[PDB]
RNA sequence: GCUUGAGUCUCGUAGAGGGGGGUAGAAUUCCAGGUGUAGCGGUGAAAUGCGUAGAGAUCUGGAGGAAUACCGGUGGCGAAGGCGGCCCCCUGGACGAAGACUGACGCUCAGGUGCGAAAGCGUGGGGAGCAAACAGGAUUAGAUACCCUGGUAGUCCACGCCGUAAACGAUGUCGACUUGGAGGUUGUGCCCUUGAGGCGUGGCUUCCGGAGCUAACGCGUUAAGUCGACCGCCUGGGGAGUACGGCCGCAAGGUUAAAACUCAAAUGAAUUGACGGGGGCCCGCACAAGCGGUGGAGCAUGUGGUUUAAUUCGAUGCAACGCG
RNA sequence: AGGUAAAAAUGCCAAG
């Protein structure tokens, strides 16, 4: 329920993939903005950004390959 | 059933030698209601025994129950979709209950010539771990390990 | 999906299966289209959202708890 | 015979069947049996009891490769998912680790219509 | 003429708004072979089928079409139909902040015009999966259906056409006015941003309820309340949105649209009782858990079925069959 | 607080 950005101004880059990795289960899965509690006008800013990472395998489409 | 939880009652101390557990093996031998009968043959056996074998009286339903000792056996947790079989955890009563219900299949069957003849020698047959008796838990046993290690 | 919990689990201990998307989800995208009974389906799942809420509060009274 | 000493028991246990299959870590198959090859006709191979006896006739044919360890990967809901591991964990196998190795699609295979 | 209507500019705004071009990964289908091999696959039970000519399964590599799990949310955008993987090029609308300017430049609208789900049609490609047609196999008293297995156009891209849907918040368009609450979503002003806030304001927006309204259900500042403007439209059901004629279309048909004849109703709202091959919870040796009989056999005895010139007849899921 | 699960063989019809 992180107060993140609701307080925390600013635009959600793919960079920090340290930060960015706090936002997918350990099975790949993007965990949904309704547990983390936080706007989906933030929450917005995430999933593309995921994708881009994902585009770019910075992260896993889906860990089994 | 779907109502109160009934209990127990006051269970006599043997009137000949004051003890309840054994009082459930006439109640788990009775036939017909043949106290005196049993009181002959139930009494015939024990004292035969504590004599053969050697030790005390009330050692003997002992001597026996070492290798009889239960824990353990199935009770099935068939929901609807899996009747897989699940192994239940015999208490106390539950397990006595089975206990002197292992003395009835062994002691009813092959019979030699004589209730007592058998009864006596089960027991120390039972005390040793190579009768009927024992094995009648053991075999229980063998079809609880069908599933392992479950939460 | 992925349980190997160092040594110690030796049991299923496969919550990390179950948590996520186990099969349930494989037995959600089973067989069958149509587009909408999902569509539909949607309203009268969130219809149950704002009820059920309701019956959190709107259970306030005496009732002599 | 090359006595590999590692495998996977890849496992197909589907709504309504369940095919085991240990091979090595390089696809070779090693050791394949199911719950159908037990006979099982029809309806009643689809219990979880069934395929874990079947998996015991599973267990074999690999000890004549010196199978020493292994990892599960089971496929389909149905009955299973565990039933065989229960019988494989203690099949005489020091196993390493079980995945659920599941195809998830992403939408757009069009899947069948049936059952009205 | 002026400006409280309406219209544009300066600065920001979120979004599956729309057209087009490249591209990622999972998954399935198919090819090639390795290992290995009696099953695979199916379900109400199967059978059809696929199979020792060696599949299934599994694995490496490769050939394809097609849609985009998670995100994802009565979340958002669009005139409606509707639209979401990513990426880029062209480009629409709507909202906010303080002023500038124009100076009623409005609203609605016959006919006209543009868009407009699927299925369908024409022309050329493509053809994973799914799948009308279809056949085989099941089910059935029948089953040219529901189910299994293959399987065709289509589904998909491009260029035209068809213009209808439960195209439905079943509610037209535009403006004003008349209690609040819960929020949600998306910009912004003030204060101690001392903290995910406190105090207002713009829009869209979901539910609840005031007066009122309504036949009722319900709607209720998103009105079906209180008025005004304008327009489409209705007059019992059926016949019939059908025929004939006109227009439009390659066709399918679409559109405008009767009458004769027939009935005394058709219709909405609501709640009693009933029913449910509908459920939520509770209850009885209903079962569990156990005790010990019947089902084997002999015989008693009843009943049925048989047989008999005649072998009286009633009772025959539960609630008849050692009953009258 | 709270969210999956679950069986689906077949059986038609009425003069007071």
């Amino acid at each position: 329920f992180c107060r993140f950005t609701a307080e925390g101004v600013q635009e959600i880059d793919y960079k920090d993939i340290a930060t960015l990795k706090n936002y997918i289960t350990e099975s790949g899965k993007i965990v949904p903005s309704r547990i983390t509690g936080t706007r989906a006008k933030y929450q917005r800013q995430l999933a593309r950004a995921i994708k881009r990472a994902r585009y770019l395998s910075l992260l896993p489409y889906t860990d089994r390959h | 059933p779907r109502r109160r939880v009934i209990g127990q009652r006051k269970i006599l101390p043997d009137p000949k030698f004051g003890s309840e557990l054994l009082a459930k093996f006439v109640n788990i031998l009775m036939v017909d209601g043949k106290k005196s009968t049993a009181e002959s043959i139930v009494y015939s056996a024990l004292e035969t025994l504590a004599q053969r074998s050697g030790k005390s009286e009330l050692e003997a339903f002992e001597v026996a129950l070492e290798n009889v000792r239960p824990t353990v056996e199935v009770k099935s947790r068939r929901v609807g979709g899996s009747t897989y079989q699940v192994p239940v955890e015999v208490r106390p009563v539950r397990r006595n209950a089975l206990a002197m219900r292992w003395i009835v299949e062994a002691a009813r069957k092959r019979g030699d010539k004589s209730m007592a003849l058998r009864l006596a020698n089960e027991l120390s047959d039972a005390a040793e771990n190579k009768g009927t008796a024992v094995k009648k838990r053991e075999d229980v046993h063998r079809m609880a390990e069908a599933n392992k290690a479950f939460a | 999906i992925k349980v190997r919990e160092n040594e110690p689990f030796d049991v299923a201990l496969r919550r990390f299966k179950r948590s996520c998307e186990k099969a349930g989800v494989l037995a959600e995208v089973r067989r069958r289209e149509f587009y909408e009974k999902p569509t539909t389906e949607r309203k009268r799942a969130k219809a149950s959202a704002v009820k059920r809420h309701a019956k959190k509060l709107a259970r306030e009274n005496a009732r002599r708890t | 015979r090359k006595q590999v000493s590692d495998g996977v028991a890849h496992i197909h246990a589907s709504f309504n069947n369940t095919i085991v299959t240990i091979t090595d870590r390089q696809g070779n198959a090693l050791g394949w049996a199911t719950a159908g090859g037990s006979g099982f006709r029809g309806s009643r191979k689809s219990t979880p009891f069934a395929a874990q006896v079947a998996a015991e006739r599973c267990a074999d044919a690999v000890k004549e490769y010196g199978i020493k360890n292994l990892e599960v990967m089971v496929k389909g809901p149905g009955p299973g998912r565990e039933s065989t591991i229960r019988a494989l964990n203690a099949a005489g196998f020091r196993i390493t680790n079980i995945t659920d190795v599941t195809p998830i699609p992403h939408n757009g295979c069009r899947p069948p219509k049936k059952r009205r």
